[PDB]
């Protein structure tokens, strides 16, 4: 529903809440991890 | 387990994460709560 932790924890109760904060460590999670990946994928051709 | 006498239409008000008088003031639950939660009605044997 939003974008911003604290405005979850105030607006919803703590079971949903935690759905939410779930959800948004999981994408960012991911996303950091695709980060990772191609940066680890350039550096082989950087070495070579 | 807990027993007690409430004006009957707070019973949703018990429930973790959840606000009001009664249950801001008088009775609290843990956010992460285990057991089960009964009520039922005792106009009959209470009123007069």
């Amino acid at each position: 529903i939003s974008s911003v932790l604290n405005d979850i924890f105030s607006r919803l109760d703590p079971p949903e809440a935690e759905v939410q904060i779930d959800r948004l460590i999981t994408g960012r999670l991911q996303s950091l991890q695709t980060y990772v990946t191609q940066q680890l994928i350039r550096a082989a051709e950087i070495r070579a | 387990a807990d027993s007690f006498v409430i004006r009957g239409d707070e019973v949703r008000q018990i429930a973790p994460g959840q606000t009001g008088n009664i249950a801001d003031y008088n009775y609290k639950l843990p956010d992460d709560f285990t057991g089960c939660v009964i009520a039922w009605n005792s106009n009959k044997l209470d009123s007069k």
